[PDB]
RNA sequence: AAACUGCGAAUGGCUCAUUAAAUCAGUUAUGGUUCCUUUGGUCGCUCGUACUUGGAUAACUGUGGUAAUUCUAGAGCUAAUACAUGCCGACGGGCGCUGACCCCCUUCGCGGGGGGGAUGCGUGCAUUUAUCAGUGGUGACUCUAGAUAACCUCGGGCCGAUCGCACGCCGGCGGCGACGACCCAUUCGAACGUCUGCCCUAUCAACUUUCGAUGGUAGUCGCCGUGCCUACCAUGGUGACCACGGGUGACGGGGAAUCAGGGUUCGAUUCCGGAGAGGGAGCCUGAGAAACGGCUACCACAUCCAAGGAAGGCAGCAGGCGCGCAAAUU
RNA sequence: CUCUCGGCCGAAGCGUUUACUUUGAAAAAA
């Protein structure tokens, strides 16, 4: 998978990839070291992020983002943007005059890392709050759980 | 509102000052200082409302401008100086020393201390950071930074500071079984032994504390102040020994005192 | 004047937002510092909090780092050859962050010839005028010559950098923000980044 | 030396304005013909240009060299230069004093 | 003041590291 | 007295026009920023005339101009914690690099190994970039500290040319203070965000996107995170769970009236938050205004005028007019 | 609820997730 598709050169800023190498240690390529971080709160780092090659500065595991504040869950409704998806959060709002609830929802645009592959319309995503990534995106997908009847 | 605010409405002042409603529109508005505005006792309130040494604000100013009041061993001529928890107020002309200790009902009590005990104080540690060629630094709840602290001293611990020099003399580690006072919230002013601390990563930690009478109560970690090692406090406690009476037993005690009076 | 507020923008649903206050001073913006190549001209800006931003209008000198050799030197900025954002920036020779620039290679060649005692970027005429013959061959004690011979075993430069040294100009990336700090610093391109930008530059023309 | 003046309506003459008439300038602190009332204030004020013409009330001139005759009440008297030097260095310079 | 504080902290740090090393030795013994 | 310098004038007071997920409320975040002041730390850590430097200007003294203003000009002096300039000292060195040379060792020897070293460049904390290793910390740093190569803006960063009171000791050393200062922390904040919550209306059902609408990459600008703006890409984003549009005799809350229980209505109004200073817009200074008892314009009103010009902003306290059913003392 | 760690307990998960109910904390003054 070629990772150079923009006008600029895509690269993890922390990793230095031009270290001098003698010809005796030139067994193909050096297998460019991968930068990854362990986000806390008991979330495992996907093996894809560790062993991947994608460049994503908004990735919670390989990019420059900090998970802080609220951790929420939603259902994936649309995946038509690049590296970001639209999830749906449903809830019941109480009305005190009638002592009864009404069904409400709100969509949320959340950044989805390339480390989560095979995400389908319908699965559950645990997202975590971060700094503003775009005009409307303030959350990053931290965990993906499949639907109840997946193959 | 452009720029900082300089006034404080009397009804908007913190309730533990015990300010009335009809004396004026405004309140003393504590100056910026080592203690937060909501958690301090301005010098004027203590010197006029509490001790009744002065009748008006001008008399408080006249008292302070003769350099009679010392807060933690230093002369303070600012009448709105924020004096807060564990501060030592010394008046040598009349020869008394007070320590600002929360009462059981969450108010700064007039607590007189001996001059031997007025030479030190206890400070909670807020953070530890290394700077400037690998020199460690401690920051206390009193906004004083101390370089070269003991490597064992960690956050949420308590250090005994010699007021004359400003150096650490000993410390208490934050651990279960150590005596503590609650410095904020519903249980403010209560004294008890730490029983258990539950950690919630990314959120606030809750500390459970058991009184000397067997009562238990929870607080947030930021509301806990280690007072003594084990059951013995390192300072003198106010007349109420940190235990909270319910309104029923308070009424019974008041009635017994009334009956025994005369 | 120039504003950076979020309330003049439409809502995520596409509806218009009616402003509830007029433009505030803390939302201001300022005209761009289209830094050019030329004799140094830098203006200072008094910014929020009373601090200072340095607004570089003209620059001709930068501090660039050869990462593989860890050799940082102050060199002369020559030309702008690539810009990933706009082509008019290359056309007008504007120094911004991440712009590809040609920097003079003389200090790096001097450091290489003084540290490895091996020629770099030299033609085959072999002039080697004095004080360069000395810096390249010299006479040294057995220990010093042994140390230099030990160095020579791991002194091999990539062919692309060797070609650039022959030309006298290296490709570098600007990692600083000239319009904010008044400085055009960066690093000498090498490795796969150098190949990528060489291919991009060739395809651009 | 033509030192300055006022026009037929009292407006002062500025130095850098190359006009025969009057203009309006946004004057700031450090400008002639303006005394700011608060810090950072600038005011738009009318100023007469620097070129001398017939439409002037008064022209301020300074004698830079003296001829052979003496003007009756202009070149005969003297002023006893009140408020002599105050800084020690200026006193030393005035009286050619050494360091000792 | 700087020199005296540095010397005193060097002594205290030496003592603290010695105690930590002794505890590590006790752990490695078990 | 005056005048220069410094500080404040960004609080307070008034009003409720605008404003319909906006404001505001509760809850969280800044590991994404700024912060005068108070408080504590730091302030011989830097190897490079001082027993004290320079030029002005005001007050003041004198000549004035204009019908007119808290308008100002020319001339003669003279100050600084205003403007600038600029050392000594600690200072002996240490530490990186350099490496003329010298010594020991082994090896016949070569050669290898180990030392001492003259001469040169650099050096501290802030700034900008790159690289290396992994004191203290966090749920999580690309955090803190460390090492290295350099940089360090003429519109310059710190490294005291300042004042007062007591006076002393041994020929030099000194105790209290006050001002000032880069940086860190603290206090007072502020500014953006997270989550949930608002009245009527479908005789408003599709809206946004060619002039950013939604997202990606690189940058610009900004105190910073961000379509905030630009270039190039992708075609997205919201909606009968009511989007979008319209209306409101809509500033939002704490609260108020009534009330068996449930509710209905009110909240311009003294506390908190927001907005505005006739309407828009643009700025200076400042730590903090897009400030109006600051300035610059245009629009609407309007004052003095010698007709050339000058000066405005009571939704501050009184008070007047007008409007009205409707509201107090110059 | 149990298998592992530290001094029978303290720790660790996770029992599918909740809604609900009870408690605790944090919640301006008026
Ligand atoms: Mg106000
Ligand atoms: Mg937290
Ligand atoms: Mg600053
Ligand atoms: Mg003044
Ligand atoms: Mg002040
Ligand atoms: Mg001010
Ligand atoms: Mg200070
Ligand atoms: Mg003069
Ligand atoms: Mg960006
Ligand atoms: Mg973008
Ligand atoms: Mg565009
Ligand atoms: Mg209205
Ligand atoms: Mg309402
Ligand atoms: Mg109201
Ligand atoms: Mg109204
Ligand atoms: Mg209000
Ligand atoms: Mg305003
Ligand atoms: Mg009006
Ligand atoms: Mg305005
Ligand atoms: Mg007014
Ligand atoms: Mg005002
Ligand atoms: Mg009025
Ligand atoms: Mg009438
Ligand atoms: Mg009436
Ligand atoms: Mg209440």
């Amino acid at each position: 998978a070629d990772i150079q598709t923009e006008r600029a050169y895509q690269k993890q800023p922390t990793i230095f990839q031009n270290k001098k190498r003698v010809l005796l240690g030139e067994t193909g390529k050096e297998k460019l070291p991968r930068y990854y971080k362990n986000i806390g709160l008991g979330f495992k780092t996907p093996k894809e992020a560790i062993e991947g090659t994608y460049i994503d500065k908004k990735c919670p595991f390989t990019g420059n983002v900090s998970i802080r504040g609220r951790i929420l869950s939603g259902v994936v409704t649309k995946m038509k943007m690049q590296r970001t998806i639209v999830i749906r959060r449903d809830y019941l709002h109480y009305i005190r005059k009638y002592n009864r609830f009404e069904k409400r929802h709100k969509n949320m645009s959340v950044h989805l890392s390339p480390c989560f592959r095979d995400v389908q319309i319908g699965d559950i995503v645990t997202v975590g709050e971060c700094r503003p990534l775009s005009k409307t995106v303030r959350f990053n997908v931290l965990k993906v759980t499949k639907a109840a009847g997946t193959k | 509102a452009r720029g900082p605010k300089k006034h404080l409405k009397r009804v908007a002042a913190p309730k533990h000052w015990m300010l009335d409603k009809l004396t004026g529109v405004f309140a003393p508005r504590p100056s910026t200082g080592p203690h937060k505005l909501r958690e301090c006792l301005p010098l004027i309130i203590f010197l006029r409302n509490r001790l009744k040494y002065a009748l008006t604000g001008d008399e408080v100013k006249k008292i302070c401008m003769q350099r009679f009041i010392k807060i933690d061993g230093k002369v303070r001529t600012d009448i709105t100086y924020p004096a807060g928890f564990m501060d030592v107020i010394s008046i040598d002309k009349t020869g008394e020393n007070f320590r600002l200790i929360y009462d059981t009902k969450g108010r700064f009590a007039v607590h007189r201390i001996t001059p031997e005990e007025a030479k030190y104080k206890l400070c909670k540690v807020r953070k530890i950071f290394v700077g400037t060629k690998g020199i460690p630094h401690l920051v206390t709840h009193d906004a004083r930074t101390i370089r070269y602290p003991d490597p064992l001293i960690k956050v949420n611990d308590t250090i005994q500071i010699d007021l004359e020099t400003g150096k650490i003399t000993d410390f208490i580690k934050f651990d279960t079984g150590n005596l503590c006072m609650v410095t904020g919230g519903a249980n403010l002013g209560r004294i008890g032994v730490i029983t258990n601390r539950e950690r919630h990563p990314g959120s606030f930690d809750v500390v459970h504390v058991k009184d000397a009478n067997g009562n238990s109560f929870a607080t947030r970690l930021s509301n806990i102040f280690v007072i003594g090692k084990g059951n013995k406090p390192w300072i003198s406690l106010p007349r109420g020994k940190g235990i909270r009476l319910t309104i029923a037993e308070e009424r019974d005690k008041r009635l017994a005192a009334k009956q025994s009076s005369g | 004047g120039i504003s950076r507020d979020n309330w003049h923008k439409r809502r995520k649903t596409g509806g218009k937002r009616k402003p509830y206050h007029k433009k505030r001073k803390y939302e201001l913006g300022r005209p761009a510092a289209n830094t050019k190549i030329g004799p140094r001209r830098i203006h200072t800006v008094r910014v929020r909090g009373g601090n200072k931003k340095y607004r570089a209008l003209r620059l001709d000198v930068g501090n660039f780092s050869w990462g593989s050799e860890c050799c940082t030197r102050k060199t002369r900025i020559i030309d702008v050859v690539y810009n990933a954002s706009n082509n008019e920036l290359v056309r007008t020779k504007t120094l911004v962050k991440n712009c590809i620039v040609l920097i003079d290679s003389t200090p790096y060649r001097q450091w290489y010839e003084s540290h490895y005692a091996l020629p770099l970027g030299r033609k085959k005429g072999a002039k080697l005028t004095p004080e360069e013959e000395e810096i390249l061959n010299k006479k040294r004690s057995k220990k010093i010559q042994k140390k230099y011979d030990e160095r020579k075993k791991n002194a091999k430069i990539s062919s692309l950098l060797e070609e650039q040294f022959q030309q006298g100009k290296l490709l570098a990336c600007i990692a600083s923000r000239p319009g904010q700090c008044g400085r055009a610093d960066g690093y000498v391109l090498e490795g796969k980044e150098l190949e990528f930008y060489l291919r991009k530059i060739k395809a651009r023309k | 030396r033509i030192s300055g003046g006022n026009d037929k309506q009292g407006f002062p003459m500025k130095q850098g304005v190359l006009t025969h008439g009057r203009v309006r300038l946004l004057l700031s602190k450090g400008h002639s013909c303006y005394r700011p009332r608060r810090t950072g204030e600038r005011k738009r004020k009318s100023v007469r240009g620097c070129i001398v013409d017939a439409n002037l009330s008064v022209l301020n001139l300074v004698i830079v060299k003296k001829g052979e005759k003496d003007i009756p009440g202009l070149t005969d008297t003297t002023v006893p230069r009140r408020l002599g030097p105050k800084r020690a260095s200026r006193i030393r310079k005035l009286f050619n004093l050494s360091k000792e | 003041k700087n020199k005296e504080e540095a010397a005193e902290y060097a002594k205290l740090l030496a003592k603290r590291m010695k105690e930590a090393r002794e505890k590590r030795q006790e752990q490695i013994a078990k």
